[PDB]
């Protein structure tokens, strides 16, 4: 499904998804 | 970085992964 560019700020948005509970921001 | 990478071109789950904590 990871099928698309990621502009604007979904990148974000699909670190968040993606990462799920083990996130992403910051440390 | 991967906010350029993923924006110019379509990134992979391994890439977008490699940015999980």
């Amino acid at each position: 499904f990871v099928n698309q560019h990621l502009c604007g700020s979904h990148l974000v948005e699909a670190l968040y998804l993606v990462c799920g509970e083990r996130g992403f921001f910051x440390x | 970085g991967i906010v350029e990478q993923c924006c110019t071109s379509i990134c992979s789950l391994y890439q977008l992964e490699n940015y999980c904590n």
